[PDB]
RNA sequence: AGCCAGGAUGUUGGCUUAGAAGCAGCCAUCAUUUAAAGAAAGCGUAAUAGCUCACUGGUCGAGUCGGCCUGCGCGGAAGA
RNA sequence: CGAUGUCGGCUCAUCACAUCCUGGGGCUGAAGUAGGUCCCAAGGGUAUGGCUGUUCGCCAUUUAAAGUGGUACGCGAGCUG
């Protein structure tokens, strides 16, 4: 409700473009439409991004406010990127970049690799760290943790990829 | 805002102090360390006693409630932290230039002098009232052409204090 | 069990004065923590199938590293009861365990002042108690302190102003035996720990302080 | 207040104390020198009555300055140094041991004025009351 | 975790949640608090 | 609701003790300042010192927080 | 009751899932080793001998596992007696 009726406002560098329920969003480097809109009659004007429930839906401000939050996320996306500091730590571990494939080293016999779908790239300030950079705010962090997914860090020394900084459980029971 | 009586006694504090106001003074704040108040609580504490006093809860929908002068040189009170500070008799302008001369730390500042009760001015220098309350600019620089009555004080200090 | 534990375990003339095993930890000079669990009291010729059902409850006794054994001092029944107890001990294994007799109830007898009573250097010792007074305890614990260990090569540790961490570890785990600060922050100490400590310590800490191994 | 590292006020006793408890791992926890500081401290044991326990606020730079800053001994400490009790009650206010006259407390606000938010000396002395009662020492004028 | 037919909560950080038809609930005090299918 | 900032002086309360002090305890836990801040709600330290709310100013601009009653629904709910 | 043959074994399977392993996960008093529970799972697979009519139970040695129970206490117009 709140933000759901809060206008989005379109920044001048960014170029919003309504087309049916969806809205193409050309921008500083982004240019897409995560959004799809079942119900809310969202609409452009000066920059004015209309919302409020259209017919009857009950999903009204739910979906609508969701839509704002999306495109509003999206336009900020077509500005620039997001999720970062996808760190890994503990002895013997390391990581690397190439092309779009990402190296990782986790005590496994087979080397750890997965290749990014585009719209995002990465870097290696160290093998200890992979920094990410993606045009659209969802997929970047999702896949980022999906990059973490191969090794949810272990409680007893924190080994395992740790998504962002993220203090975790740290017990010391049944040791020596 | 708070409970009724609290706001009420607050406004009473404002007005009864308005009649008390030997010289109002205003300062926007931000970092808000406790030492702030304590510093003034020594500025208004035993270093020279009470003769200035601190208040918060300060709004455009609060501060104007407090004076017949109302928002005049007082509308400035409201936004952000406002440890609004009125000086008290025996202090015609003591602790009014002190703010900007102890100024450094984004707090304790004259804001180009913001007295209401008397100065009726803002964002214009009003060190004049501080520039009064004095003898040395009256007794030596003008060779006693100010301490010898308003009549020569009128005839001097056109270059010193708008008279 | 009461006095040693400062815990709530009721006692009265009646048989079955206790039921249910009961855990509470206690101090010891050489392992600090020390788990306790009271067993039900015995009789002559306790039922067969009882035990067979009762192996669960005594399943704690088996593993138990030491069979402390209180005995009465008022009854002429003395010998017999031991012979009574030995009986069931046989059938439930672990009568191979080292034991420690306590001729409890010294009050009535004024048998002796409570004392150490090295049966030998081995110590399956008699111990001089009257538990309701429990006056005999310190000898019980001390004798015990002799009876369970395996590394008393003590060391006199020391450091220069870098010991807050030492005092740390020592209070943290077991004990400094003695804390004596001395000149320019050089500080000497004495400590006695079981060896697993010695290596967890020698590993984790730089231990170039090297008095402990 | 707060409890993980920052600047180190240290409740140092006057006179020598080079080993651990005030300046060892205590003050060595910022890598601070023992000597010259204790010399700086011992040089300041002159004015403060000798042997008196006393908090000190260290100045440190990037290099961790040797500069010390003197503080008044605490009012409760002033009381324990007044009534002369070796040992405060285990239930202060409830348990008690002796008493102390207010004039002492007046002298106390007189020196603790350096550490009072109170807008008045009486309020200060009353913060000295907030420790006075609080030690279990009986309060009187 | 458990499937305690009664659910309630186990800290102050605990919070009831719907997921699917199922009534989940979680904390973060310790995860073990995870009641569900109540 | 989120957001801007403050979080105070007695006083690391006395006792405990290597060390306890908002957070080993113990019992006291006041007095102060202020809109504001508990000798304390959680983390932390060997301990010392960080870290967050309770407290409040500001912010922002309409509603907001609950218990009670009550229809109809979910969870509980596995068989040859 | 103008008749429905009854225990155990022996050929033979059939389902359930209230899980014996293997399969997938939650927590753990989950160092790892391992477990314990819980959830999900029915695809398949899941001890010969000693003793006794035995089912059992006990015992010796195994295997990953020696799961439960239903089915005229599945199975005598198939035998066994």
């Amino acid at each position: 409700s709140r933000v759901a009726k809060a206008p989005v406002v379109v920044p001048a560098g960014v170029d919003v473009k309504i087309n049916g329920q969806v809205i193409t969003i050309k921008g500083k480097n982004g240019e897409l439409t995560r959004t799809l809109n079942d119900a809310v009659e969202v609409k452009h004007a000066d920059n004015t991004l209309t919302f409020g429930p259209r017919d009857g839906y009950a999903d009204g401000w739910a979906q609508a406010g969701t839509a704002r939050a999306l495109l509003n996320s999206m336009v900020i996306g077509v500005t620039e990127g997001f999720t970062k500091k996808l760190q890994l730590v503990g002895v013997g571990y390391r990581a690397a970049v190439k092309g779009n494939v990402i190296n990782l080293s986790l005590g496994f016999s087979h080397p750890v690799d997965h290749q990014l779908p585009a719209g995002i790239t990465a870097e290696c300030p160290t093998q200890t760290e992979i920094v990410l950079k993606g045009a659209d705010k969802q997929v970047i962090g999702q896949v980022a943790a999906d990059l973490r997914a191969y090794r949810r860090p272990e409680p007893y020394k924190g080994k395992g990829v740790r998504y962002a900084d993220e203090v975790v459980r740290t017990k010391e029971a049944k040791k020596k | 805002m708070a409970l009724n009586l609290q706001d009420k006694q607050a406004i009473v504090a404002e007005v009864s102090e308005v009649a008390k106001g030997a010289l109002s003074a205003v300062v926007a704040d931000s970092r808000g360390v406790t030492v702030d108040k304590m510093t003034e609580l020594r500025k208004a504490g035993r270093e020279a006693g009470v003769y200035m006093r601190v208040v918060r809860n300060t709004l455009l929908r609060r501060a104007v409630e407090g004076t017949p002068f109302e928002c005049l040189k007082d509308a400035f009170v409201g936004p952000t932290l406002i440890a609004y500070s009125m000086e008290h008799p025996g202090a015609a302008a003591r602790l009014f230039k002190e703010f900007a001369k102890a100024n450094a730390k984004f707090e304790v500042k004259a804001a180009a002098f913001e007295g209401e009760l008397i100065p009726a001015s803002q964002i214009d220098r009003l060190a004049t009232l501080p520039t009064y309350e004095e003898a040395i600019a009256r007794l030596m620089a003008t060779m006693k052409e100010a301490s010898a009555g308003k009549l020569v004080r009128t005839l001097a200090a056109v270059r010193d204090a708008k008279e | 069990f009461n006095r040693i534990t400062e815990a709530r375990v009721y006692a009265a003339d009646q048989l079955f004065a206790t039921l249910d095993p009961t855990l509470r930890r206690i101090d010891v000079a050489d392992v600090g923590e020390t788990v306790l669990a009271d067993t039900v009291g015995f009789i002559r010729h306790l039922p067969h199938d009882l035990v067979a059902a009762f192996k669960a409850t005594l399943q704690e006794t088996r593993q138990a590293t030491l069979l402390l054994h209180v005995i009465d001092a008022a009854d002429v029944r003395v010998q017999e009861n031991i012979e009574a107890v030995n009986t069931v001990l046989e059938e439930i294994d672990a009568h191979e365990i080292p034991t420690l007799l306590v001729m409890n109830k010294i009050d009535m007898l004024e048998d002796f002042e409570p004392r150490i009573d090295r049966d030998e250097e081995n110590k399956p010792n008699r111990v001089w108690l009257s538990a309701q007074t429990g006056a005999g305890i310190p000898q019980l614990f001390q004798a015990l302190t002799e009876r369970l260990s395996g590394e008393v090569a003590q060391h006199t540790l020391r450091l220069p102003p870098q010991e807050g961490r030492l005092r740390s570890r020592f209070y943290q785990l077991q004990a400094i035996e003695k804390e004596w600060m001395e000149e320019d922050g050089s500080v000497s100490l004495q400590v006695r720990m079981p060896i697993v400590d010695w290596r967890r310590l020698c590993k984790q800490e730089p231990a170039l302080i090297d008095y402990l191994i | 207040a707060k409890k993980v590292q920052a600047y180190v006020k240290l409740q140092v006793a006057a006179g020598m104390a080079n080993p651990s408890p005030p300046v060892g791992p205590a003050l060595g926890q910022q890598g601070v020198n023992i000597m010259e500081f204790c010399k700086a401290f011992n040089a300041k044991t002159d004015s403060i009555e000798k042997g008196l326990p006393i908090p000190v606020v260290i100045t440190v730079y990037a290099d961790r300055s040797f500069t010390f800053v003197t503080k008044t001994p605490p009012a409760a400490v002033l009381l324990k140094k007044a009534a002369g009790i070796k040992s405060g009650s285990g239930k202060p206010n409830k348990d008690k041991v002796g008493k102390i006259s207010r004039a002492q407390l007046q002298e106390i606000a007189q020196t603790k004025a350096a550490d009072m938010t109170g807008a008045d000396i009486e309020a200060m002395t009353r913060s000295i009351e907030g420790t006075a009662r609080s030690m279990g020492l009986v309060v009187e004028d | 975790m458990k499937v305690r037919a009664s659910v309630k909560k186990l800290c102050r950080n605990c919070k009831i949640v719907k997921r699917d038809g199922v009534i989940r609930v979680i904390c973060s005090a310790e995860p073990k608090h995870k009641q569900r299918q109540g």
